[PDB]
RNA sequence: GAUGGGGUAGCAGAACGUUGAGUGAAUCUUAGAUUUUUUUUUUAUAACUAAAUAUAGAUGAUAACUCAAGUGAGAAUGGU
């Protein structure tokens, strides 16, 4: 009213846009900051950095929406993590390469990374709310973004009626994290497990779209310091993602595979035995070498644990903790590749 | 190395770097004085639909 | 057989590999009518055009607030916030103020107890009876 | 210029719009106390 | 923060050591030379020594609120080594509240009763701390008579070899010599 | 309380509790307590 | 009464008590929605201001 | 989802430290055996708790509509052979719910009200004392049977996710020291 | 400069070699045990520094590894490792009151404290190839 | 005590006794193999690649084992064709010819009968009914301390225990 | 890279708070003034942020400076 007029001046026919105007962006405190905040060189414009914040589920154009920019910054993540996670740990097993994968560019770390930005959420998508906010419809679920994973024939029957699917299918048919691809309004309602799930994936988004829209500003090489600083500087205890079934077959075949003499469990030392907390220290031996050790209250947990670690030493052997990356060559001239070890695979057994 | 500082006797003081080595500060009236980027700097950066990286670089 | 636990993420460390500052936002509420709001004043129009351009990375928000004295309440990343009245204050008191919002986190005040925190594990494990040359009582 | 109150905080984060449409919808006033009158009981029974 | 940041469960486990009252130690005795004249470790030198452990005050980790403490097996307590003549001229008091009620009792009447077992249990029962754990850790001070006891399956071993066994020292460098084939 | 009169609001709900019970009438929610524009 | 039966309305939902068919209140004597003879007639002497 | 009703009584002749014992006799009880419980007590206040523990249930089935299922309920156990429902209180005490809509006592306490009157005592030299004759109510809180089958699986998944308990646990060392002791 | 020892140019290789590694810097003579990524919080507010300043540590007194640990005489040479921290803003601690009173006299003074901590941030912990020098 | 800092010195511990012999006039790298449980990237000798050259000779030379717990031997005293007798008794009278009966019969292990055969469904029904029947025989204070039991087999599997 | 730092009787200086008053026919308040609470922050006998509950347009509240005191209570076998 005439008491209070209005703080910023827009249109009649602003209310009803899907998303703020262009221009828009050249006038909000939260952009400027949020451009400063991450260091973000002057050639990404702040009608850039607006429309990495646009989701798909506010505004259905191919402009003006986060959806392209989000799978070019998706692609740079997932790649530049992968190579660096295999010339780290040149042996860790597929599974567990999708839960490390995972872990570091997920949505959940995403998540994580966009908040601690400094990244406030829009109530609803509307073009009167500043550019500064990350804007999204929770309510529509009809948005997904293009994988290269393919869609599985039997993936009726898989949920279904539990149908196997292996690992190693997952690497063509399943997404780039090893999951299964395809898996008025009234505001009057609470929170739901579907919407704090695409609440999720719309912080996702924006930060794979931060990382696009550097590559096409800044080039590759700014993306992937980018990618090195925010997310490859994570600290993730991978020893932890370890779940072992019969851990002591699968050390026998390992042993039988390379040729080691058969593993021996011996009792390195003991104390309390006939006690309440009994301890075992067990050690597996493969000939004179100790393999793995593993201390427990039972005299069986103290030689599965000793056979879990066994496997842990193996599948985690790292070359370096700051080894050189395949990607290092196609930039300026650097010292020529040498070739990293290649695994042959984790072990199978019954 | 120091980060963007406003010293209040004497004015903003830019980032510098000793491992490379720079103090300049620098006092006006005026936000383009002070050396930081202005609302007119940032639409500048907007214009400039024509700039685009190196394919090479890219 | 390994199985893979799929519920265990990675863990930021603000200030490896890259520095945020807490400080997203900063409300600066003044009174042109309260005569402790004499200083704020003041130092919004001395002191704070320098101190905002000084800090790029932090929202600054000049609003009235009429028949209340003046704060500075700063937003930070986790969500918290902290607000400091600063009425009957000098400008340049103002802008000591300020600092410590910008310097601060919206973490709670707690008792100095432990200098250091670590996330990581021993370099060299924690003792152990066992893994030791003995001991004869 | 002026003093940013609850309302204005709303439109901000959009969700202004989505409250007109509801307090319209149940016919409650929007910005106003509304058409009706202050209580009433005490005063005609010569409440000082 | 980092040093004790990992796994404490083998820190606070219970190991159950083992001493003999009656073998020569060269460490607790106050005689140490020749080496035919090193003597036991006297009741209160014991005592001393066993105090510290049931308080777990020789781990790195010791706190006194917690119960980091161990458990002593003490053999061969007939023979309990003692100086002068204290043996029958130390005299153990007690009353009840009752006046006329003092009851004194010399030690070798007190181990013609309870055995050695329980002037060494008043021994170490003094040398704790008084409060809330002193039953506790005295009550992990399993002292027997001879060299028969429930805990020969307990004592900590390393290789096979009971700790104070002949060959116990080389058995412990043998393991840590294979400990080093590592990165 | 146990020698107090039963009013003629006392004798009304005892005739009502034998109503629900029996199964004669069905309780439903409140419609008079609160004039709201919710109406929910 | 009525600040606390508009709570009760929004909170209990499908729930909301039958106050119509509850007892009187004993400090007026009143049934439910219903006003006193004094109340209703405006009988009560007033001041000659 | 939960029916509930909050009952205060009227003003009893009789004190707190009196009344206080005869509504913890009825605490966790169910109505029926809060009422057979007070009609055969030897307190002269229990004949005043059974006409106004009966009002409670007269309003908690008109106005709150509880105790109403026990036909409906009945059938699933018989007709169709169901295994009814067991719990067991915070107190311990286990029960078997064949009726979910049954009304028992939640809460109850007492409150002490107006003073009835006051009688002098006149003792020995002229002294005189005022004895206060005293004035109590009681509040029962009346809940229906769902309500204790829902706290009880609470307290049940609460227990369940304590996890097990293991023999070597990992305590943490809560003092710091820039230097390694080991 | 003083050359290294030639012990400690054939052991350096094998201790950057192992996976971990701590040292023990020394803050205006006080130690502090970290590692990369610990965060330092000092007992005083450092002066002259802001939320996003990088500081330089030389003064280490002992930098190890599990196995094998490099000890200075007065403190290890700066040229074999390399330090750095991250200022990441000052925190406070909750207002204090002392109480300060004696027996039968009425008057208690009081004491109030509230001090400020900077904290810091290890970013960069390596030990450098020495064979050069 | 009375203020913190008192406290702190009651509970000091002091360092260990490698790192008091600080060295004088110069810096020295001595060898101190903490008596401590080693982590898991620590990598064995034997599990490192030949390329790899960090492997070399323990850090002590740059300056009997002990008792059997479990030496399990394998053996194959079936034949394939006393392989089909198995799945014949076994699914002829699966009563008379349990695992164990097969496993003495053929001197082999129970799990392998199990390997190569199968009960007929009926009768595996008839086998989870029995031991739920017995888990419904358990009070309280066992049902809880047996699903302690199997909570503690799967948290050490994961890497919690 | 200023100097100084316990305190009774006692002396001295500097301030906060409370009640009323002037500026005040002023300032602000359903876009929530005021709400004995809780909570948050700030060198902090004080105020402040937010939350919850209720509903006032002045017989309401109030910054700042100033004026005047029936102005600050674990202590009087104190009084009600
Ligand atoms: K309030
Ligand atoms: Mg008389
Ligand atoms: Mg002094
Ligand atoms: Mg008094
Ligand atoms: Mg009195």
């Amino acid at each position: 009213n005439d008491r209070f007029p209005p703080l910023e001046p827009l249109p009649p026919a602003a209310e009803s846009l899907p998303s703020p105007l262009p221009e828009r962006a050249l006038t909000s405190a939260k952009l400027a900051a949020l451009h400063a905040r991450l260091n973000l060189s002057p050639k990404i414009p702040l009608q850039t950095l607006a429309r990495t914040l646009v989701d798909a589920s506010a505004d259905e154009n191919p402009q003006f929406n986060n959806a392209n920019l989000a799978f070019v910054g998706q692609t740079l993540i997932n790649y530049h993590i992968a190579e660096w996670l295999l010339c780290k740990y040149p042996r860790l097993p597929q599974g567990i390469l999708f839960s490390a994968m995972k872990a570091y560019a997920g949505p959940k770390p995403l998540l994580q990374i966009a908040r601690s930005w400094g990244v406030d959420t829009a109530a609803v998508p509307g073009g009167e709310v500043d550019p500064g906010l990350l804007q999204f419809d929770a309510l529509k679920p009809g948005v997904a973004i293009t994988n290269f994973g393919y869609k599985r024939t039997e993936l009726a029957y898989l949920e279904k009626f539990k149908w196997r699917r292996g690992m190693a299918s997952r690497v063509v048919l399943d997404d780039d994290f090893g999951d299964v691809v395809r898996s008025d309004v009234s505001y009057d309602r609470y929170g739901n497990p579907d919407t704090r799930a695409a609440a999720e994936r719309a912080h996702a988004y924006f930060v794979r779209a931060v990382v696009g829209a550097i590559y096409a500003h800044c080039g590759r090489e700014a993306a992937k310091a980018f990618v090195k600083a925010h997310i490859m500087s994570r600290t993730l205890d991978i020893a932890k993602l370890f779940e072992f079934k019969y851990p002591t077959r699968e050390l026998a075949a390992l042993c039988a595979r390379e040729d080691f003499e058969p593993p021996v469990a011996r009792l390195l030392s003991e104390t309390g035995r006939q006690s309440r907390t009994p301890v075992f220290v067990v050690g597996i031996y493969s000939g004179s070498d100790k393999l793995g050790e593993g201390a427990a209250s039972s005299l069986d947990h103290a030689r599965f644990k000793a056979a879990m670690n066994a496997l842990k030493a193996w599948y985690l052997y790292s070359p370096g903790e700051n080894p050189r990356v395949p990607s290092d060559m196609l930039e300026e001239g650097a010292k020529p590749w040498t070739p990293a070890y290649i695994d042959m695979g984790e072990v199978i057994s019954r | 190395k120091q980060v963007r500082r406003f010293i209040p006797g004497v004015g903003v003081q830019d980032e510098v770097d000793f491992s490379k080595v720079g103090a300049v500060v620098r006092d006006g009236k005026r936000a383009g004085d002070l050396g930081v980027r202005t609302r007119s700097d940032w639409e500048v950066i907007g214009k400039m639909k024509s700039v685009l990286p190196k394919v090479k670089a890219l | 057989t390994v199985k893979a636990l799929t519920q265990i993420s990675s863990a930021g460390r603000n200030g490896v590999g890259a520095f945020v500052l807490q400080c997203k936002k900063l409300d600066i509420h003044y009174s042109d009518w309260a005569g402790s709001s004499r200083g704020m004043n003041g130092f919004i129009k001395s002191l704070l055009p320098k101190f905002a351009a000084a800090n790029p990375q932090i929202e600054f928000v000049v609003s009235p607030r009429p028949a209340k004295h003046p704060i500075l309440m700063g937003h930070y990343i986790n969500g918290r916030t902290k607000a400091i009245c600063v009425r009957n204050m000098e400008p340049l008191e103002i802008l000591k103020k300020a600092e410590l919002l910008r310097d601060a986190s919206g973490e709670k005040p707690q008792k100095f107890k432990k200098p250091v925190t670590s996330t990581n594990p021993s370099v060299r494990g924690v003792w152990s009876p066992y893994h030791g040359q003995g001991m004869a009582v | 210029p002026r003093r940013v109150t609850p309302v204005d905080k709303e439109r901000m984060v959009g969700r202004w719009k989505v409250i007109q449409k509801e307090l319209q919808k149940r016919e409650l006033p929007v910005l106003g106390t509304g058409n009706h009158g202050k209580y009433v009981e005490l005063k005609w029974l010569g409440s000082k | 923060m980092s040093q004790t940041v990992g796994a404490t469960r083998l820190a606070y486990s219970r190991v159950w050591h083992h001493i003999s009252a009656v073998t020569p130690h060269p460490t607790l005795s106050t005689i140490k030379a020749p080496s035919e004249a090193i003597t036991p470790p006297s009741l209160g030198r014991l005592a001393s020594r066993i105090a510290t452990i049931l308080m777990g005050k020789h781990k790195p980790i010791w706190d006194p609120s917690t119960d980091c403490g161990d458990y002593v097996v003490v053999t061969n307590c007939a023979g309990l080594y003692t100086t002068g003549h204290k043996k029958w001229r130390k005299t153990y008091y007690r009353h009840n509240t009752r006046p006329g009620s003092l009851q004194a009792i010399t030690m070798d009447a007190l181990m013609e009763k309870h055995g050695g077992a329980e002037v060494l249990r008043k021994a170490v029962s003094g040398m704790l701390p008084k409060n809330r754990l002193r039953d506790k850790r005295l009550a992990r001070l399993k002292a027997f008579e001879g060299d028969a006891h429930p805990y020969k399956e307990n004592l900590v071993r390393f290789g096979g070899k009971v700790v104070g066994a002949p060959g116990w020292e080389e058995a412990v460098k043998a393991i840590r010599e294979a400990d080093m084939e590592r990165l | 309380p146990s020698q107090f009169e039963v009013t003629k609001d006392r004798k009304a709900i005892k005739a009502r509790q034998s109503k629900f019970l029996s199964g004669e009438e069905t309780w439903a929610p409140g419609k008079v307590n609160a004039f709201l524009n919710s109406k929910i | 009464a009525a600040v606390e039966a508009r709570n009760e309305d929004w909170m209990l939902g499908p729930l909301a008590p039958r106050r119509e068919l509850d007892e009187i209140t004993l400090s007026n004597g009143n049934f439910f929605g219903s006003l006193s003879p004094t109340r209703a007639l405006l009988e009560s002497e007033v001041s000659e201001e | 989802t939960e029916r509930k009703l909050v009952y205060k009584t009227g003003y009893l002749p009789t004190s707190v430290k009196k009344l206080v014992h005869l509504s913890r006799q009825i605490r966790g009880k169910t109505v029926s055996e809060a009422l057979v419980q007070m009609q055969f007590s030897k307190k002269k206040m229990a004949k005043e708790v059974k006409t106004e523990l009966l009002r409670a249930e007269a309003k908690a089935i008109v106005t709150r509509g509880m105790g109403l299922g026990k036909a409906a309920a009945a059938a699933a156990q018989k007709e169709t052979g169901a295994e009814p429902v067991k719990i067991q209180t915070k107190d311990g005490k286990h029960l078997e719910i064949r009726d979910p809509t049954r009304i028992y006592v939640a809460e109850t306490f007492v409150n002490k009200g107006f003073t009835r009157g006051v009688e002098l005592d006149y003792r020995a030299r002229g002294r005189v004392f005022k004895m206060n004759k005293p004035t109590t109510t009681m509040t029962v809180v009346l809940k229906e049977e769902k309500t204790r089958i829902r706290e009880h699986q609470e307290r049940v998944a609460k227990k369940l996710r304590q996890g097990p308990w293991v023999h070597l646990p990992d305590r943490p060392v809560t003092s710091q020291r820039q230097f390694y002791s080991w | 400069q003083p050359p290294i020892s030639q012990q400690v140019k054939e052991l350096l290789p094998v201790l950057a070699a192992q996976p971990g590694h701590y040292t023990t810097i020394h803050i205006h003579g006080k130690p502090y045990l970290v590692t990369e990524g610990d965060t330092v919080k000092l007992p005083f507010k450092m002066p002259g520094v802001a939320p996003g300043d990088v500081l330089r540590l030389n003064r280490a007194s002992v930098i190890g590894s599990r196995d094998l640990t490099l000890q200075g005489a007065p403190y290890v040479d700066e040229r074999l490792f390399e330090c750095r921290a991250i200022v990441m803003g000052t925190e406070s601690e909750p207002m204090r009151v002392m109480i300060k009173k004696k027996r039968r006299c009425r008057k208690k003074k009081h004491v109030f404290s509230k001090h400020k901590y900077t904290v810091l941030r290890i970013n960069q912990l390596k030990i450098n190839d020495v064979s050069s020098l | 005590q009375s203020t913190a800092n008192r406290t702190k010195r009651m509970l000091n511990i002091p360092p260990h006794e490698s790192f008091l012999n600080v060295p004088v006039e110069g810096d020295r790298i001595i060898f101190n193999p903490p008596s401590s449980e080693a982590s898991v990237y620590h990598t064995p000798f034997k599990f490192l690649p030949r390329s790899d050259p960090r492997r070399r000779a323990n850090i002590y030379k740059l300056f009997d084992l002990p008792p059997v717990l479990y030496n399990p031997t394998k053996s194959y005293n079936v034949t394939p064709e006393q392989v089909e007798e198995i799945r014949e008794l076994r699914a002829k009278d699966p009563k008379k010819y349990s695992v164990t009966y097969l496993s003495n019969k053929y001197n082999c292990t129970k799990v392998f009968i199990m390997m190569c055969t199968q009960a007929p469904r009926e009768h595996q029904e008839q086998h989870k009914l029995a031991r739920a029947r017995t888990a419904e025989n358990w009070g309280p204070r066992r049902a809880a301390a047996k699903l302690d039991a199997r909570r503690r087999k799967e948290m050490l599997h994961r890497g919690e225990i």
